[PDB]
């Protein structure tokens, strides 16, 4: 509905493997109405 | 018209007659690309029966009534579900506990006794609900318990 | 400064139970809640 | 890894969403950005 919703979590994990079996839900953290179409996306890396 | 209409007209009030489909709710498009209202690919600034968004209204004071400028504001909002931040000029009372009262929390009116809970609400939560879908706990908006 | 640099390669993985989130901002406890 | 672009066209023909994080606070903006085919962040020791 033109509203961009962000949910997130972090969890400590022992070195079996990433995305482990178990459970944890994401809490809502940010919300903002952009009022626009979205079709594509990318991510910012930080080089030293 | 008393403040947005002009005897020279006021052609800065643009409106869009053309879009490839109907847009969804609360969405504004400001792109100026040519629209193919002719059956063949109109490219660049012009083409046969092809257009940008439509020319603005002749907002001239003499035009006549129901046909001049009308300033509109639409207040869209939601309520009674979530941590509120904008409301009416109603005063808070003191808070009383263990006694039967007609409460109101952020417009959630009801009748009950108010008690110290043992419930760990997460910070984003204003109301706590039951199996009958009715509010059985609330976070006080003045002191956060 | 419109530099290209990102060398991105990918593989595939099973997202077992991940990406569940609180569906609305109402407290609930000791209940099973059906949500779409 | 710090932030994201979300959009329909990413080339200033229409508005698009940018999220950027750093060491403290985040900035969000929706704009007719002309992104670079590789959007990324540099942070470095500025001698001045
Ligand atoms: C949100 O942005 C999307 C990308 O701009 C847009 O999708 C695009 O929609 C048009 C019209 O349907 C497509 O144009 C093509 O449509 C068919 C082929 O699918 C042909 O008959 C046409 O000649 C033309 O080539 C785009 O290809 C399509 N792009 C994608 C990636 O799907 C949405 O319509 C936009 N929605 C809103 C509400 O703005
Ligand atoms: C993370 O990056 C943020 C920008 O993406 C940055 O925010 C910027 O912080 C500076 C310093 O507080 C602000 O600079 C302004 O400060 C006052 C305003 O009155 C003036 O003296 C300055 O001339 C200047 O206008 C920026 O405005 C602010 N940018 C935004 C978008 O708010 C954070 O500070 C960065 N965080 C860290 C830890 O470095
Ligand atoms: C009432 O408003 C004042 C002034 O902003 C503030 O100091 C006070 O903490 C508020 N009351 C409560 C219970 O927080």
């Amino acid at each position: 509905d033109g509203y961009f919703k962000i949910y997130s979590k972090h969890t400590p994990i022992n070195l079996g493997r990433d995305l482990p079996q178990g459970f944890s839900a994401l809490e809502p953290l940010v919300d903002l109405p952009i009022g626009i179409n979205i079709t594509r996306f990318q991510t910012l890396l930080a080089l030293h | 018209n008393k403040l947005d209409s002009k005897v020279g007209g006021n052609y800065n009030y643009l409106y869009r007659l053309f879009r490839k489909s109907n847009l969804k709710p609360f969405e504004r498009d400001i792109s100026t690309e040519i629209y193919q209202a002719g059956n063949k690919p109109c490219n660049g600034v012009a083409g046969f029966n092809c257009y940008f968004p439509l020319r603005s209204y002749g907002f001239r004071p003499t035009y006549g009534v129901g046909h001049q400028p009308y300033r509109v504001v639409v207040l869209s909002f939601e309520l009674l579900h979530a941590p509120a931040t904008v409301c009416g000029p109603k005063k808070s009372t003191n808070l009383v506990k263990n006694k039967c009262v007609n409460f109101n929390f952020n417009g959630l009116t009801g009748t009950g006794v108010l008690t110290e809970s043992n419930k760990k609400f997460l910070p984003f939560q204003q109301f706590g609900r039951d199996i009958a879908d009715t509010t059985d706990a609330v976070r006080d908006p003045q002191t956060l318990e | 400064q419109c530099v290209n640099l990102i060398t991105r390669t990918q593989s595939y993985t099973n997202s077992f139970t991940r990406g569940v989130y609180y569906p609305d901002k109402v407290f609930r406890s000791s209940v099973l809640h059906s949500t779409q | 890894i710090r932030g994201w672009i979300f959009g329909t066209t990413l080339d200033s023909k229409t508005q698009s969403l940018l999220i950027v994080n750093n060491a403290t606070n985040v900035v969000i903006k929706v704009c007719e950005f002309q992104f670079c085919n590789d959007p990324f962040l540099d942070v470095y020791y500025h001698k001045n």
